[PDB]
């Protein structure tokens, strides 16, 4: 009743070969397990029964096997399309499922194309104000921004988002949002967005001065 | 084939909740086909709940039979239910398709799903506002632009660049949780730095659990 | 209750062919021994719809030496006729087998509950000769609703019909057909299949390792799987390549399917896909026929061993079982002479942890030692070799039998 699946978010070049493990505690009639594809902002696909009948429109670029205490699962002739979350499902007893496996395209290094949005007019009338701090396409996961105000670091305020991974592109995207009143908004005038990176040198810093458009 | 989800998307705590599944190209009259819904807490696993049979014999998740019926209506609906709610029932709800009638078994066909929110709160609406594609936006010979979606709190919300017509290098962001209660977001797309006002860009945002609906431009 | 328990988990395959099929190889048959009088009871527990409910069987004496497969002797709860929806047949070297037809419902239940009615799992109680009440334990890991109805028969008239009648033996069927083909001396995507209809049964059978395109010269092996309840001995098939009119190219094929039984009837038919360049395109069947053979392997498989030393005081060092549980929770051990002729009195020679030698069955002796190996004693042994036969259990061992031939001493 119970599943248990190799490591997460695992990344890979495209060309290479998927290697996930889905192994039980109890052995399962190994006749009866399958496996199940989702991406974020989708619904799960079918993929394999008894860990090595596919379904219909599958290729023979997959393949899964193993019984009992371990099912096996890969993926040949890696394509960026590929590059979403698994699961593995039994059957032959109570339904469950492994806890998930993710994927990730290793793109060759590229760099964050960095933006800034300052707080909107309409937005002012409210009495706060977001400023939007953006950082549109890049491989690398592990980046970092920091927010400066008149060179002043701030703490906290600032919330950040990321988009996933792009199935054509490879390409990340970030939202960094600094939230603060009106109020402390006019209280200073050059507003920045540092940001640290693998695929930059040194630290960027992009700002805008308040009120000058 | 296919099938539908539709129920409220956000309940009360301790309250009960109900879910309907919707589905064309198949009957369930007839045999060898069965029914059933299966939920993903965000980021979490994948839980199965219940599962109803063409012979009308209904089995559920061990640990959530104590809560839980799953019936049938018209010749094309299901209805799931589910009392006692506590907010770590948040999750994406879906109802699943199966094609052979061995008891345990595989999933042939998923819908769509719909999230449940489970918390005490209003169901305030999104406030939109726009992130001006100004001076300082430009590198590389484009520009970005997007607009902010805030304070709404029943999580759905949907983004649609002119109207459905722009699909390619649009972002729609991930909401974040803001320390006074409602989400927040912001969806964004680029274009040549000769498009700078040649075409009126607008976001088409809509809220359904509000029944708010915005469209927006900017500079 | 319960002096030895089974347990099994039951691998359904593929679609219900209209029978369930259930191997149980670990109860005894002791070799020599033709009045073995083996009593049986069978349980069943049906889940209909959530509803826990049994279905008891017996099936009385055994003969081994003389009928192989058995009909209820009676049923409970069962529906008109239901003794005649079961079947109990012996297939060699200590195994046995049972059947149920599925296309029928065995118990009465009210009008609604018939769709839902499934099997949980499976009891088979067995009286030993000796008395000793053995019991197996099968569990569908995973249940299956059943679904009467009353399937047609069905005939591919327009198939080639090759005369070498397929005979089922011991559930396990095995044919050798010729083949005449279109040359394809190399691969040509070669894909089979197997198709066996009668009485409203259907088995359906599937290669396994995917299709033929590797072909060598000679014999080519290859898995199958068969629509049903798999036998622990696996089914396969094997080509062979050819022979030392219009381009016909002979090869030969081989198969053996065995999760087959004799519901199919004695007016069933086999039907043979296959295919070169082309689920199977070209056609072979051939008529289905039962053998009424009684299984002449029945005696458990023997650990044949000679003996001898001086006079009658003649022992033997018993070892433990085949992966034996060395604390060995209750264990029994019990022999007779071979070719026995009274079932009263040449079966009493029964021994255990807490109990001694008890009444009966003299001409023996024995207990276990700091050894753990149990030295048996034996006397008044004749003017001339006689063969004794043992059997050793412990729980959750498997059952261990021994044939020793007491040879007398040379000259
Ligand atoms: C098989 O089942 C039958 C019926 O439950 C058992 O037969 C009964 O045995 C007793 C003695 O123990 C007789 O007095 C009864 O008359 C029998 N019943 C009938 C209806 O005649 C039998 O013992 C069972 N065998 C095993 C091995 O369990
Ligand atoms: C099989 O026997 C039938 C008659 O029963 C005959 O017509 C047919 O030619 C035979 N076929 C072969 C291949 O021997």
């Amino acid at each position: 009743i119970v599943l248990t699946q190799s490591p997460g978010t695992l990344s890979l070049s495209p060309g290479e070969r998927a290697t996930l493990s889905c192994r039980a505690s109890q052995s399962v009639s190994s006749s009866y397990l399958a496996w199940y594809l989702q991406k974020p902002g989708q619904a799960p696909r079918l993929l394999i029964y008894g860990a090595s009948s596919r379904a219909t429109g599958i290729p023979d670029r997959f393949s899964g096997s193993g019984s009992g205490t371990d099912f096996t699962l890969t993926i040949n002739r890696l394509e960026p399309e590929d590059f979403a979350v698994y699961y593995c499902q039994q059957y032959g007893s109570s339904h469950t499922f492994g806890q998930g496996t993710k994927l990730e395209i290793k793109r060759t290094v590229a760099a964050p194309s960095v933006f800034i949005f300052p707080p909107s007019d309409e937005q002012l009338k409210s009495g706060t104000a977001s400023v939007v701090c953006l950082l549109n396409n890049f491989y690398p996961r592990e980046a970092k921004v920091q927010w400066k105000v008149d060179n002043a670091l701030q703490s906290g305020n600032s919330q950040e988002s990321v988009t996933e991974q792009d199935s054509k592109d490879s390409t990340y995207s970030l939202s960094s949002t600094l939230t603060l009143s009106k109020a402390d908004y006019e209280k200073h005038k050059v507003y920045a967005c540092e940001v640290t990176h693998q695929g930059l040198s040194s630290p960027v810093t992009k700002s805008f001065n308040r009120g000058e458009c | 084939i296919t099938l539908k989800e539709s129920g409220p998307t956000l309940v009360k705590p301790t309250q009960t909740l109900t879910l309907t599944c919707t589905f064309s190209g198949f009957s369930l009259n007839t045999s060898r086909v069965g029914v059933g819904w299966i939920r993903q807490p965000p980021g979490k696993a994948l839980e199965w709940l219940a599962l109803i049979y063409w012979n009308d014999d209904k089995r559920y998740s061990p640990s959530l039979k104590s809560r839980l019926t799953i019936t049938k209506d018209t010749s094309n609906q299901v209805v799931l239910t589910m009392t006692n709610m506590d907010p770590v029932d948040t999750a994406t709800y879906y109802c699943a398709h199966r094609y052979s009638s061995r008891w345990y078994w595989y999933f042939d066909l998923w819908g769509r799903g719909t999230l449940v929110t489970v918390s005490s709160a209003s169901t305030k609406g999104p406030s939109v506002f726009p992130l001006a594609p100004s001076s300082k936006s430009t590198s590389g010979g484009t520009a970005a632009l997007g607009c902010l979606v805030k304070d709404y709190f029943p999580e759905p919300v949907t983004v649609s660049w002119n109207s459905g017509a722009l699909t390619s290098g649009v972002h729609t962001f991930p909401a974040v949780l803001q320390s006074s209660g409602l989400y927040s977001l912001s969806s964004v797309v680029t274009v040549p730095s000769s498009s700078l006002g040649t075409q009126t860009y607008i976001c088409n945002v809509n809220h359904k659990p509000s029944n708010t609906k915005v469209d927006k431009k900017v500079e | 209750v319960c002096q030895y328990t089974i347990q099994s988990l039951i691998h359904l395959t593929g679609e219900d062919p209209g029978f369930f099929n259930v191997e149980i190889p670990e109860f005894p048959f002791y070799p020599t021994c033709n009045v073995c009088t083996a009593d049986v009871n069978v349980t069943i527990n049906f889940d209909v719809g959530g509803k826990k409910h049994q279905l008891d069987l017996d099936f009385g004496q055994l003969t081994p030496h003389t009928k192989a497969v058995y009909q209820p002797r009676g049923a409970f709860g069962g529906s008109e006729n239901a003794t005649n929806l079961f079947l109990l047949e012996l297939l060699g070297a200590g195994e046995l087998a049972l059947t149920m037809r599925s296309k029928k419902l065995p118990i009465n239940v009210t009008t609604g509950e018939e769709q839902q009615v499934s099997l949980e799992s499976v009891d088979v109680y067995f009286q030993d000769v000796f008395g000793t009440m053995w019991c197996h334990h099968a569990e569908m890991q995973n249940p299956v609703y059943l679904i009467p109805e009353t399937v047609p028969y069905i005939k591919w008239d327009n198939c080639n019909s090759t005369n070498i009648t397929a005979v089922v033996r011991a559930q396990g069927l095995d044919v050798t057909l010729p083949l005449s083909l279109p040359t394809s001396a190399q691969d040509s995507n070669f894909s089979v299949k197997t198709q066996m209809l009668g009485n409203e049964i259907d088995i359906e059978c599937i290669m396994e390792d995917g299709e033929i395109s590797q072909v060598l010269p000679g014999d080519n092996k290859f898995n199958i799987t068969c629509s049903g309840y798999e036998s622990h001995v696996p089914s396969g098939g094997i080509l062979t390549s050819t022979s030392p009119p219009g381009t016909g190219y002979a090869y030969s094929l081989r198969l053996t399917p065995r999760p087959v039984s004799r519901f199919l009837g004695n007016n069933s038919i086999l039907y043979v896909f296959y295919s070169g360049n082309g689920g199977g395109d070209y056609c072979i069947q051939s008529n289905i026929v039962f053998s009424d053979e009684i299984p002449a392997s029945q005696d458990m498989p023997t650990n044949t061993t000679d003996i001898t030393y001086v006079g009658d005081n003649a022992t033997y060092s018993v070892p433990m079982v085949t992966s034996e549980d060395a604390n060995s929770p209750n264990v029994t051990v019990t022999a007779f002479w071979a070719w026995p002729n009274n079932t009263e009195t040449d079966f009493k020679c029964k021994w255990t942890l807490t109990s001694g030698t008890p009444s009966g069955c003299e001409n023996i002796s024995g207990a276990f030692a700091s050894n753990r190996t149990f030295d048996i004693t034996v006397s008044g042994l004749g003017t001339a070799p006689k063969t004794l036969i043992i059997t050793r259990t412990a729980t959750n061992a498997t059952t261990t039998t021994h044939k020793v031939i007491f040879s007398k001493a040379p000259e």
